[PDB]
Order: C-alpha cells, then structure tokens, then sequence
C-alpha cells in the first residue's frame, strides 16, 4: 500500500503534473490526486478507453504488453497502467 | 498505390508527418550457455533431420538454403539403395526455425535425382536434375509429389547424368543453367521448360571436353563461371558470349574435382580471383583466376575430401569436410597448415556434400547413411571484419610471395 | 521397331509421348478416384 | 515534395522505429509494401483506441489538442496519432 503510494508520489513528484491516478475499470480510481467528481469521471473514461484498447490489442496481438499504454498527448501524457489486480492512469506531463 | 501516395503527398499530411516524426524521434532517441562462441558457435551440430521413410538406405546428394527464405533447407537425397519398390529419390527439408521434420514438399522423382537447389526468381518452386538424364521442376503450390514438369530427356537436354544445375540469373532475368556430364552447358528458360533457353555443347582443350563434375560461378559475374573436371582440368568457364566456355585450364590438383565453389568472400579485399576447390586425391588446394597453379594447398586427411564451399564473408575460412567422418574449416588468418575447425561427427561417417547457410549462419553436413546434421556457424569465425577481410587478403598475398620464395628455395637448393 | 531403324528418334519421341500421357492420366485418375471414394464413404456414413 | 518520404524515413528508421505509414484519415495504413492486412488491422485497432482517447478527453474536456497516443505493446508500441485529416504512424521504443 504505502510502497505503491510512495511510488506513485515519486513518479508524480515532477512539478506541474496534471494527475497520476492508480485507477480501475469500475469508474473509480485506486489512488488519485484530483477533484473527486473529475477523478471518478476520468476513471470511468479511462475504463472505457482501457476496454477499447484491450479489444484493439486482442484484435492486433492478444499477447502484447497489456499492462500499460500511455497517451502522450500534448494536453496530458495520460500514462494508463492497468495492472492485473488494480489499474493506473497517470495523466502526466510531456517533460519528466 | 495512387490513393496511398495522395494521402502521403498531401501538403498538410506531409507537414504533420514531418512534425510528428521529428517530435517522436527527439522524444524516443544463460551466459554460460552463451559462452560457446569460440568453442561451439562455429560448430553446433543440432538439427538431425532423418526421415526414416527416406533417410534409411539413402545418402545425401547436395544441399542449399533458399534465397527467398533461408529458414528452410532445399536439399535432395541420393539413390535409395534398398528401395526397389519405394520411390527412387526425393527431396527433404527441415525448417531452421520451425520444428517440423516433414518436408513441406516431398517432390518424389521417378528417376534418381542428381542434385537440386531452391530458386528465389520464381520462389514458388524448386528445381533439380536426375542421375539418368532428366531435369524437373516441382512447386510447393501444387499437391502432386511427382514432377510438375520435366525437361525433354532427348538430345536437346543433358543426356548423360547431369549432377550440377543452377538457375542462372536472378528475378530480373532468370535462365536456369545446366551443365552435363556430357558437358551440355544449358541455360534453361525457367518459365518455358520445353527446351532450354541455351544449348551449348561446352568443350575445352581442343574440343576434348571434360566431365564437369562441379559447377561454380562468381557472385554476380553471370558472364563467367567455373567448372571442375574428373580429369582435373578446371578451366574457367566464360558464361556469356559467343566463345563462352572453359578457357584457362588451371590445374591445381591431381584428381577429380571433389567439390568446388567460387571463393567469393566479401569485404575490403575482393578475393574474386581465388576459388576454393577440393580434389579426389585428398588435395584441398586454393586455385585462383590469376594463379594458374594452385596458390596454396591442404592435404591433411588420407581419404578423399568430400566438397569445398567456403563461407561468403571470411576468406580465411575454407569450409570442407573430411572423408573419414569429420568437419574441415581451416581459417587462413588463424592457421595455414593445420585445419582449424576440424570438428568430428558422431560415428565418423562420410558425406558427399555439405554447405553453409545462405546467410553463413550455419554450416550443415550430409551423411552417407542419410542423417542430415546441421551445425551452426556463428560469428567466431564467419564474422569477417573489413580489416579482417583485408587482413586475410594481405595474408593471401604474403602466402603467395612465400610460396614463390619456397619454390625459388627448392629450385636453388635441389642437389643436382 | 529396332535400334537399327532410321526413325529411332521418332520412335523414342512417340514412346515419350505415350509415357507422359499415361502418367498424366494416372495422376488425374488417382485424384478423381480419391474424390469418388470420399463421396461414397460420406454417403455411407452420413446422417439420415 | 520529399517531406512525406523524409518523415516516413524518420519515423520508420528512428531509435528502434517499427515503421512509418503516411496513412489517410480512415485509419488503415496507406503505404504497405507487404501483406497489408496486418497494417490495416493494427491501424483500425489504433483508430478505435484513438477514438476511445477522444471520448475520454471529451469526458474531461473536449477542447484538448493531442500530440500522440503512447500505446505500449509487445508488437510495436506506437506513439502515433490517428487524425481527421490523415494518419502519421510513429511506432518506436523510447528505451530503445
């Protein structure tokens, strides 16, 4: 718990980070640091993107690196890291 | 491709692709089991393909790696000695990567097939010839193990048993060369196989033609090849032209040409003059285009050497095999007298042909009993540096000078 | 015929033509007989 | 003129670049010099994932401009972006 939380706080220790959220497909985040309605809504949105990306991967190659898939867009480098038990979605910056 | 180009050749699309590519480029810019490089990567006899429906009572005839895809082995079998009812002779294949012992196309041949090789010019098929006067083509596309088409076994084609054949010309313009025991140089049209595209009754030394038992051509020099002889008169076979044929009767042995390939190692020093040869007289010598006599030799084993076809990267290594059942890979830059990589097969059985892979990554070996054994040939000896290629060429020149010096010493030191 | 015959080349050509035709017919008949035997076995083993 | 080919060479011969397709906005790759079906399937998968990313963005805020989607997979982790005008493919490994 505290190990994963410290790892998240270290990866998001970069200044200006939009938000690093340990997430879930259930529409709520495992560990987020944003506004609660926005965090739950973005958790559901990332759940939808995660299901679509999982189907896309299984269509392309069903044995790929299916534990993380970032979105390094200019707005937020959305580092989705869906684990096997939990999940993560880190809307991060393009710098660090 | 017009729509693909127009999607590519849109100005906005091109600018967006340039910006995204530059941004992405700037953003994104056991060991002991691996410890057999100099002690096993050059010789790792692994793939023992032996189809008992074919391997038993049969020998190995020749071998090659397919240029279209080197993951397989395009090799034939010799005359099945004890199969009066069964097929006379066919071709097996063991994939290098995939572990499938069955050949993807067991082209069973009615006669005894002489030799064969794959062809990437029309990569759907394989080609070969017979030990009774036929050359046939079979394809992995078809579903018949018999020959898809046959060259006309008449005066036009190789009447005698033609043991060597090669598809002269790449996919640009292919004309399957055939050389007969009766010396019928026959560049055959790979598409129209009714009659060969060329019918040249090759001969040398005042039309007293020799038995061309080992055909070889320089890499890319489609106008000149090299033909071995049973009488040893390996004369440089010009391939293109009116007077094309075996001209310079360089004699660098004392027996029939066992197996000879053009020593076409590639690097800084272009050794296209040299050509590795093997004799029936246990005389593995280095004949060359300039060196009318054998430049340097090797006569270690008592029995006759099987064949010689060095790898196409390092001029130092002379890939061959001993008649007493052992490999023979002598690296010239490593040693000049003793055979360097004289690996020994299990049971010391003889072979009649062997070949490095088309990439040089593995040097397989045949068997008299038919057990096709493939030995990996890694970068310990086959990785030629440009300096190492140049070093081997300079060592060859120094050895030529030393041979001239030793000949002079013998000439001036013979007590007469 | 005989080896001393002056039409030895045409006789060899005719023998070759006959051999090639027989081989092609044998191969085609083998394929067709495999198809027919498969059809008969399927009819015998089919559902009602 | 040669900018498109230069971009294809840049994003196809970058640091471990899988290959670059100057594809149209339909998603599927334009220049496929082999069996095109794998390129079209993977590109349709990536277009579905990009639409999912757009849906997640609109869930957060639809007026966000995107640079790329940093897809991570064992076949070809694509840092590409399917667009409404074209599709520029850049699949490379940031650690390689």
């Amino acid at each position: 718990m505290a190990e994963v939380e410290e790892t998240l706080k270290r990866l998001q220790s970069q200044k200006g980070v939009q938000g690093i959220i340990v997430v879930n497909t259930e529409g709520i985040p495992i560990k987020s640091t944003m506004d609660n309605p926005t965090t739950t809504q973005y958790a559901s949105l990332m759940h939808s993107f995660i299901l679509k990306a999982r189907s896309t991967v299984r269509d392309i190659d069903p044995q790929n690196d299916l534990t993380f898939l970032r979105i390094r867009s200019k707005k937020n480098e959305i580092m989705v890291a869906p684990d096997k038990d939990y999940f993560l979605i880190v809307i991060q910056n393009p710098t660090e | 491709e017009e729509e693909k180009q127009q999607i590519l050749h849109s100005e906005e699309f091109l600018s967006f692709f340039d910006h995204s590519t530059r941004i992405v480029e700037r953003a994104l810019s056991l060991e002991d089991k691996e410890g057999e490089i100099q002690a096993g990567a050059k010789l790792s006899l692994n793939r023992q393909f032996f189809d008992e429906r074919w391997s038993k009572h049969r020998v190995v005839s020749c071998l090659d790696w397919s240029s279209q895809y080197p993951e397989l082995l395009v090799a034939s079998y010799n005359n099945n000695e004890d199969a009066p009812h069964e097929p006379d002779g066919v071709a097996l294949v063991w994939n290098m990567k995939y572990k499938k012992t069955t050949p993807e196309y067991v082209f069973h041949c009615q006669s005894a097939v002489m030799s064969a090789t794959f062809a990437k010019f029309h990569p759907n098929l394989v080609v070969g010839g017979t030990y009774s006067g036929q050359i046939v083509l079979w394809d992995n596309r078809s579903n018949k193990r018999t020959p898809v088409q046959r060259t006309p076994l008449s005066a036009a084609a190789h009447t005698h048993p033609v043991y060597c054949v090669n598809v002269v010309g790449t996919q640009n313009a292919h004309n399957l060369i055939s050389i007969s025991t009766d010396g019928k140089i026959c560049s055959w049209s790979l598409d129209m196989l009714s009659h060969p595209q060329d019918s040249m009754e090759l001969v040398h030394k005042q039309s007293k033609a020799v038995a061309v038992t080992s055909m070889s051509f320089p890499v890319g020099d489609v106008n000149n090849f090299v033909v071995g002889s049973e009488e040893g008169s390996v004369y440089t076979a010009c391939r293109h032209g009116s007077k094309a044929g075996i001209s310079e009767m360089f004699e660098g042995h004392q027996g029939p040409i066992t197996g000879i390939h053009c020593h076409a190692a590639v690097g800084a020093v272009d050794f296209s003059h040299l050509f590795v040869t093997s004799s029936f007289d246990w005389t593995v010598k280095l004949w060359s285009t300039k060196n009318n006599k054998p430049l340097y030799s090797f006569e270690d084993n008592a029995g006759y050497v099987y064949d010689v076809m060095w790898s196409p990267t390092h001029p130092a290594l002379f890939a061959c095999v001993d008649g007493m059942g052992r490999l023979d890979l002598w690296n010239l830059n490593n040693d000049t007298e003793v055979p360097t990589a004289s690996i020994s097969v299990e049971g010391n059985p003889a072979l009649n042909r062997v070949r490095w892979t088309h990439s040089g990554r593995e040097i397989a070996v045949g068997d008299s009993e038919g057990q096709i054994v493939i030995y990996d040939v890694g970068e310990q000896i086959a990785v030629p540096r440009n300096d190492e290629w140049a070093r081997f060429g300079r060592t060859l020149a120094e050895i030529n000078a030393n041979r001239a010096d030793a000949e002079e010493e013998a000439a001036t030191r013979i007590p007469a | 015929l005989v080896w001393e015959s002056y039409k030895l080349d045409p006789y060899v050509q005719r023998l070759a033509e006959t051999v090639f035709n027989f081989q092609e017919k044998v191969d085609d008949l083998l394929i067709i007989e495999e198809k027919i035997d498969l059809e008969v076995r399927s009819l015998e083993t089919c559902m009602y």
